[PDB]
C-alpha cells in the first residue's frame, strides 16, 4: 500500500514538471513568432 | 510594431523640420538685409523711443 503511494505521488511530480517544461514552449514559441511580426512591419 | 512606427515617422518630420527653420532665418536675414535702408529707421528708432 506504501509503496504505490510512494509510486503514484513520484508519477504525480513527474506530470506538473512535464506541464512546466511545455509551459516554457508555449511562451518562447510566441515571443519569436511576435517579434518577427515586428521586424517584418518595421523593415517594411 | 506600431507605437515605433509612429516614433520613427515623427522623428523624420522634425528632422526635416531643424533643417526648414534654419534655411526659412537664413532666407528672413537676406531679404531684411536688402529691404532695410535709411526710409526704415524713421519708423523704427521713432518707435523705440515710445516704448
Amino acid at each position: 500500500a506504501g509503496q504505490q503511494l510512494r509510486e503514484a505521488k513520484a508519477q504525480a511530480a513527474e506530470i506538473v514538471e512535464q506541464a512546466k517544461k511545455r509551459a516554457n514552449q508555449i511562451v518562447d514559441e510566441a515571443r519569436d513568432q511576435a517579434r518577427t511580426e515586428g521586424e517584418r512591419l518595421k523593415a517594411q | 510594431a506600431q507605437a515605433e512606427i509612429e516614433q520613427e515617422l515623427n522623428s523624420v518630420k522634425d528632422a526635416l523640420r531643424a533643417q526648414v527653420g534654419a534655411l526659412a532665418v537664413t532666407g528672413a536675414e537676406k531679404i531684411l538685409g536688402a529691404s532695410i535702408d535709411a526710409n526704415a529707421h524713421e519708423q523704427l528708432v521713432s518707435k523705440l523711443a515710445a516704448e
